[PDB]
């Protein structure tokens, strides 16, 4: 997504409907600086997470000796040395499945059934 | 702290078993035998010297 | 092979010793620190500059000043103290500091084996204590939760404020000032959450917002550049927006620093340099680097309040230190010398134009010492007791156990936390109160002293690092972020080579084995740390440098090699010291061996980095010498470990020269049949604890029944368990400014009478007794009198008695006479005295028999205790039974008993040895009933164990009175057997006779056995007014003025003054004989 | 332990409601005194090899 | 209770001052000091009376 | 905290510097002997002894109120041991018999046939 705030008085970026014209525009309310929506999206809630299991993995990920070892096969590559884990979304519902990479491509494949 | 007339387990004298004790390590190297030779069969009367510690030496170094 | 790594810990002790810590911290005061502490905030509206440190002296009147000695001191109650001079800038004495024995100013830190001899020092004391007043002191370890570190707590449900994370700031170097910043965040995590923070100074608290723009930061964007380092991080995006909108109303620099209640404004750039963040600096030009770091917080923060990482482990002993001696002498000294600075300006504001009495620096430190009150004097008990106590010395492990031991200041905190492996022994801790609260540490643990910053600091700017100034967190995505000391010093790209560089420089001795570099990977950070306070432990390299297939760095050369102490195994890079907080990071393997068919009997066995030179090392002075400890219900283990801490044997070698309160030798020590490797490093060989009994673990008589044990007297009589027991009396002869002496003499009658009751026939005309006289009773020890002739000399206590075994008179620095006495007692074992093995199975004696009534085996050979089998069962302590069995081996085989955790040593093995030698497999023998010779039905576990006979012998306990000498205060009795007191009828004493309806008997208690006094009321005002002259009957009480309605009345003098006490608060008690009130 | 312990049914229980407190507290002093004779004679103890199962 | 405890006597005008039993003293023997740690603020509290006194006048 | 944690005791003096007690009368209080010690208060009234003696006294105490059931039954080895002598593989002959009836103090004076 990247979203973008404004030059000029560097600021958020609150949303304006274009009246005359019926479309989304976007503005500030420090001076009159105004750009178009980026997105039609504004806000997210989700109460059931998903996203931060996949935690920041640099390459770097491999030599990390504390990390357990598995022998399975990513889709790509194809090779046998693997690590995994749970998700890292400490969060007392989640579910205790394991996500296995692969140090020569990166996947993120399960061993749930 | 010296060696205990005799045993406190049996009773039996265990005195003049030093000096011979000491020399049958030094020279013979022997610990099972000598003893064994020093007559000391069973393990009563036994542990006294095996187990005695002579602080008594370094207390000798001391002035008064 | 196992039997090696032993020869390398060897190789540490006779380097290091025991108590490295304590010297290596004190010196690091002496020779270093007590200079910078000096430099920094001296000048006063006049300079000062390096200051002379020189050694032990004396000023005694009669005498020069003689060059005092510690065995000295100790003996004359004096002060193991040096004088200190500064050459101060507009040669001068300035307090006495208090030296370290065995260190480095003191003497003996040089003299070599005879040369110690020859200074009546015991070459088996390892020294590392102080000598105050006569009594050694030792300065206890505090441990104390660390500071510059990022933590994040979340506060309960009912609360304004849902999560908060805070951070203690102190200059590492430099006045320290203890003030923490607090960054809350209110609105629980429902409620519709702003964010504030808590400044010194500030009223209320601050919404973080405005203190971005009160920095140099006005314009979004530039600010979530500091806070975010991924724009398409939404989430935490979202939770500030509320946010933002508190702060809209706050649009520049000169309203931000405003608001905080011109000259305000001018004042909040000091609450910036001053106040803010006070560590990392406070200079100037570096306004940026913190914006970067309140950002990485407040990051932090949500990375848990958005269930994504736990709240952080409170007791995760990582983040604590320890302050050990030297540094307590800091915050300590800067108190006082502040208390100086204003003093010397106080002698400035008197000049209406030497003088410095160099005693308050030398007194104000002895107090402290003394008692244990760190903050200066005064009326300010405002500090903490428990630092520096009385070092034990009834046993040579107590006494050990003492120096290596930590504090812990106040259900959570006492818990045995994971952290505390290796650096920390997990059974030794006193039991009740404060229990995990007290903490000793483990043999291989350490703690650091103190490295340098920057000798790393460029190392990194000049290996890859592009300082934190000017950052991108989108141009730069994986920049691995380096924290220095808890400061962020920038970050760097591809650490990897970086990394394993430095601690390649460091195990060649460049840069301090001590610092710690962690890694976070998981997090792409790098910790760092110098400080000084971190407990260490060391473990073995592994390193894949076989390009032949996958292998330990250490060799067998490196061992038999073993100008090479421990210093170079380490210059070597063969052993790194990896604290708590590295650990995390890092993959340790237990048994060297095996981790790089099977026996039906032994015990089951369940990418390595590093391994445990071995499991053995974890365990601290008192759960060193248990023998199998790993084969006891461990709670046990924790006993024995306070236990021992408490027996008999010998403390010290000089002790016939020791004029000490207090100490027991064991009439025959004894070395255990079965030890522990480690054991030969305790030179506890050279120093038994106990002996070693001829167990019998059997019924009998029924005397050895509910943990009571009986004992063997015949072998009682032949010196079995046998203790002197010392004292040491001691007494001056005080004077006063207007010339009045006391004198040491034989006192009798003149005009005075004041004096004792039992006889001073026993003594010499010198004033004192002979050694050879045989004190009983409460004869006058030493004869000392107060001309104002009345006595004032020292009788021996009522419920001792023994012999005198050497007295000796002296001079004070006051040329007062010195006087010690010493008596002398011999303890023999007694149908009471409590005892104990090393395996909580303590217990007294409930008879003793001789050889004739004590069971028997056909060999002859016959016991000299009788334990109870029923001690075994819910103790659980089976280790015992093994350490028997091992030690009955020895014995019979002459071969010393290796008892050593965990080796290749099972029951099975130890049962086909003694198979070999003629007796059961088991141990067990036949026994015939010594009063009958008929066998018994039954075979007994007939085997030699080793047992400590602990102090706490009857006759030091055993009281008894009938009215006897009475409270002043009070008029009850007196509390300690000492004073011939009496025992306490508290509460839940009265509540069962209470239960039991025993109404008079009750009445008799509080009554007639104990205070009662017969008072007279009055009959018209209810009090105690009545002047009741018993002869001319006069009665009266005025202010009512009756002399015709008194009554009289029976109450313990204890209420009375209860009464008074409630009058003297203006509350009216009316007692009435008679009811009014009616109905 | 259940026939002689602090249960309801308690051999000890009864006497004491049945005879009374004297006999009953005498009662031990007679029980004690006989047991502890009779094992003072036959003799008993306890030792590791209490503690082990068997081979399989 | 117009007779027992009167609203007003909750305030003190003459100070009931507690005898040596209430707050004593101990001696070491006799010749020697030892006071208690009331035996202070009685006299301490006399003088801030005294002192005040001595303003008022 | 108990009632029983105090009681009337009959008074004999004996050598050795401590207090015997009974062995059944252990749990009550709850007490071993690895090193416990001992508080005894010693009556004064002609009153007081009766009050002792009447309310306080062992044999009174045997049956606790608060669970209508006793408090004081065979410890140890007397327990242990009882249960061995029990058994019908136990068996005892006329030179032992003898002895076993002579230590009973109340013995009606009659051998068993
Ligand atoms: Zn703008
Ligand atoms: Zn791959
Ligand atoms: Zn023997
Ligand atoms: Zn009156």
């Amino acid at each position: 997504a990247s979203f973008r705030f404004c030059l000029e008085c560097n600021n958020m970026l609150y949303p304006k409907e274009d009246k005359e014209n019926q479309r989304l525009l976007y503005s500030c309310r420090n001076c009159d600086y105004t750009e178009l929506a980026e997105d039609p999206k504004v806000y997210r809630h989700e109460l059931i997470t998903n996203i931060g299991e996949t935690a920041g993995i640099v390459d770097d990920i491999g030599q990390d000796p504390t990390l357990p070892r598995s022998d399975k096969e990513c889709p790509e590559c194809h090779s046998r040395d693997c690590v995994f884990f749970q998700s890292q979304q400490r969060r007392k519902d989640t579910n205790m499945t394991l996500f296995y990479v692969c140090l020569n491509c990166k996947k993120t494949f399960r061993d749930e059934s | 702290m010296i060696i205990p007339v005799r045993c406190f387990s049996c009773g039996k004298v265990v005195g003049d078993k030093w000096d011979a004790y000491l020399r049958l390590l030094e020279e013979g190297k022997q610990e099972g035998d000598a003893l064994d030779e020093l007559k000391l069969k069973r393990y009563c009367c036994r542990r006294m010297v095996l187990t005695h510690v002579d602080l008594i030496e370094k207390f000798l170094r001391y002035n008064p | 092979t196992t039997e090696d790594c032993w020869t390398v810990i060897s190789a540490f002790f006779e380097e290091k010793g025991l108590v490295s810590q304590q010297l290596d911290s004190f010196d690091e005061f002496m020779e270093t620190s007590i200079q910078d502490l000096v430099w920094e905030e001296p000048r006063l509206i006049i300079r000062f500059g390096k200051i002379y440190l020189s050694r032990p002296t004396m000023t005694e009147a009669d005498g020069t000043t003689h060059a005092m000695f510690p065995q000295e001191a100790r003996l004359r109650n004096l002060t193991y103290s040096s004088p200190v001079y500064l050459d101060m800038e507009k040669k001068v004495h300035i307090g006495k500091v208090p030296i370290m024995l065995r260190s480095k100013f003191c003497s003996l830190r040089t003299l070599d084996e005879v040369d110690l001899y020859k200074m009546k020092e015991c070459p088996y004391d390892m020294g590392g204590y102080f000598v105050i007043n006569g009594s050694e002191k030792v300065l206890i370890a505090q441990e104390r939760s660390a500071a510059n570190i990022v933590q994040v707590f979340k506060k309960a449900a009912p609360s304004p404020i849902s999560h908060v994370a805070e951070i203690r700031s102190a200059l590492e170097k430099g006045s320290r000032l203890i003030s923490t910043m607090q960054i809350k965040l209110y609105g629980r995590e429902d409620k519709g959450r702003t964010i504030k923070a808590t400044l010194p100074y500030v009223k209320q608290d601050i919404p973080i917002v405005i203190v971005f723009r009160a920095l140099g930061v006005v314009p979004d964007g530039e600010i979530l550049q500091h806070i975010c380092y991924d724009e398409n991080d939404w989430q935490m995006l979202e939770m500030l927006k509320p946010c933002i909108e508190e702060g809209f109303v706050i649009q520049d620099k000169e309203v931000a620093l405003d608001f905080i209640g011109e000259k305000r404004i001018q004042y909040a750039k000091d609450i910036l340099q001053k106040e803010l963040l006070p560590h990392i600096t406070q200079e100037e030009g570096f306004e940026t680097r913190k914006t970067f770091f309140l950002g990485y917080m407040v990051n932090r923060l949500l990375l848990c309040a958005l269930e994504r990482k736990d709240q952080d482990d409170r007791d995760h002993f990582g983040k604590k230190r320890l302050d050990l001696a030297g540094p307590l002498l800091a915050n300590l000294f800067r108190i006082l010398f502040r208390k100086l600075t204003r003093e010397i300006y106080r002698y400035m504001q008197r000049c209406i134009e030497l003088a410095v009495k160099s005693t308050t620096i030398t007194s104000g430190l002895k107090y402290s010492l003394a008692t244990g009150n760190w903050g200066e004097q005064k009326k300010a008990m405002s500090s903490r007791a428990g630092v520096s106590q009385v070092l034990n010395r009834y046993t040579y492990s107590s006494t050990l156990s003492h120096l290596r031991r930590t504090n812990t200041p106040i259900a959570k905190p006492r818990q045995l936390h994971n952290t505390h492996w290796g650096l920390v022994c997990p059974a030794e801790t006193p039991e009740g109160q404060a229990c995990g609260l007290v903490k000793n540490l483990s043999l291989l643990s350490g703690i650091s002293i103190g490295s340098p910053s920057e000798p790393i600091i460029n190392f990194l700017e000049e290996w890859g690092m592009e300082p934190l100034e000017d950052y991108d967190p989108a141009q730069h995505t994986k920049s691995t972020r380096i924290f220095v000391n808890g400061v962020w010093t920038g970050i760097h790209r591809d650490p990897s080579m970086l990394v394993s560089t430095m601690r390649d420089l460091r195990r060649s001795g460049a840069i301090s084995p001590e610092v710690s570099i962690i890694r976070d990977i998981r997090e792409r950070e790098f910790k760092i740390f110098t400080d000084v306070g971190r407990v260490y432990r060391p473990l073995f390299i592994v390193e894949d440098d076989e390009s032949k297939d996958n292998e330990l760095r250490i060799t067998k050369e490196h061992i038999r090699k073993i100008v090479y102490g421990w210093s170079s195994l380490v210059t070597s890079g063969v052993i790194e010291y990896v604290d708590g907080e590295e650990e995390e990071t890092i993959m340790i393997a237990m048994t060297p061996e095996d981790l790089q068919l099977n026996d039906t009997a032994k015990r089951i066995k369940p990418t390595f980095t590093h391994c445990e030179i071995h499991p053995s090392m974890i365990l601290g002075v008192a759960a060193s010498i248990i023998p199998f400890p790993d084969h006891n219900q461990s709670p046990r283990n924790t006993y024995q470990s306070a236990m021992g801490k408490q027996a008999m044997g010998v403390f010290l070698t000089n002790y016939n020269v020791r004029m000490d309160t207090m100490a027991n030798i064991l009439y025959y020590p004894q070395k255990p049949l079965a030890k522990t490797q480690a054991m030969e490093y305790l030179k506890f060989r050279e120093l038994p604890a106990g002996q070693n009994a001829i167990v019998a673990i059997a019924c009998y008589s029924g005397y050895n029944q509910e943990d009571s044990m009986i004992m063997n007297q015949s072998s009682i009589d032949r010196g079995l368990f046998r203790s002197l027991f010392f004292r040491s009396y001691m007494d001056q002869e005080k004077r006063f400014g207007i010339s009045i002496v006391e004198e040491f003499e034989k006192p009798t009658r003149a005009t005075t009478l004041r004096l004792k009751h039992g006889t001073y026939e026993k003594l010499d005309e010198d004033g004192l007794i002979a050694p050879g006289v045989r004190v009983s009773g409460d004869d006058i020890i030493i004869g000392k009198t107060t001309p104002i002739k009345r006595d004032a000399s020292t009788p021996l206590r009522s419920t001792e008695n023994g012999i005198v075994d050497q007295v000796l008179l002296t001079t004070n620095q006051e040329g007062l006479k010195f006087v010690k006495v010493r008596m002398r007692t011999t303890k023999v074992p007694q149908i009471g005295d409590k005892f104990a093995s090393r395996h909580g199975q303590k217990g007294t004696i409930g008879v003793t028999y001789r050889h004739e009534d004590m069971p028997f085996s056909a060999e002859g050979i016959v016991p000299d205790l009788i334990i109870n089998p029923h001690a075994i069962p819910s103790r659980m302590t089976v280790a015992h039974l093994i350490e028997c069995l091992l030690s009955k081996v020895g014995s019979i085989r002459g071969y010393e008993g290796d008892a050593t955790p965990f080796t290749d040593l099972t029951v099975d093995a130890v049962s086909n040895l003694l198979r070999d030698n003629g007796y059961q497999s088991r141990g067990f023998e036949v026994m015939y009933n010594g009063h009958t010779g008929k066998k018994l039905m039954a075979q007994v576990f007939f085997g030699p164990t080793y047992y400590q006979r602990l102090r706490h012998m009857v006759d030091d306990k055993i009281h008894a009175r009938a009215r006897g000498p009475v409270q002043v205060l009070t008029r009850q009795p007196v509390e300690g057997r000492s004073r011939d007191g009496g025992l306490r009828f508290g509460e839940m004493e009265r509540d069962c006779m209470i239960a039991h309806g025993a109404a008079g008997f009750l009445k008799e208690r509080l009554m007639e056995a104990s205070d009662a006094f017969r008072v007279h009321v009055c009959g018209i005002c209810g009090l105690m007014s009545v002047i009741a002259n018993l002869k001319k009957n006069q009665f009266e009480c005025r202010s009512c003025k009756n002399k015709t309605n008194i009554y009289q009345l029976h109450i313990p003098y204890a209420a009375k003054l209860l009464f008074q006490e409630l009058m003297a608060m203006n509350i009216a008690p009316r007692l009435y004989t008679e009811r009014s009130g009616v109905s | 332990k259940k026939t002689v312990g602090s249960g309801g049914g308690g051999l000890i229980h009864t006497v004491m409601r049945e005879k009374g407190p004297k006999i009953c507290a005498e009662l031990f002093g007679n029980i004690q005194k006989v047991v502890n004779y009779w094992l003072l004679h036959n003799g008993f103890s306890i030792g590791i090899g209490d503690a082990i199962a068997d081979a399989s | 209770n117009e007779d027992y405890a009167r609203p007003e006597w909750m305030i003190i005008t003459v100070l009931p001052v507690p005898p040596p039993q209430v707050r004593p003293s101990i001696a070491m023997d006799e010749t020697t000091q030892g006071q208690d740690d009331l035996t202070h603020k009685l006299s301490d509290i006399l003088k801030a009376n005294i002192n005040v006194q001595k303003l008022e006048m | 905290l108990h009632k029983m944690s105090m009681m009337a005791h009959r008074v004999k003096v004996m050598p050795y510097s401590t207090f015997r007690l009974n062995l059944s009368v252990t749990s009550p209080y709850n007490a071993d002997f690895d090193g416990d010690e001992m508080n005894l208060h010693v009556p004064q009234s002609e009153e007081t002894r009766a009050e002792l003696s009447q309310l306080c006294a062992v044999p009174l105490q045997i049956v606790s109120p608060q669970s209508n059931k006793p408090v004081m039954g065979i410890v140890q080895d007397t327990l242990c041991g009882v249960r061995k002598m029990t058994l019908r593989d136990t068996f005892i002959e006329y030179e032992q018999v003898m002895n076993m009836l002579f230590w009973v103090p109340s013995w009606d004076g009659v051998v068993p046939q």
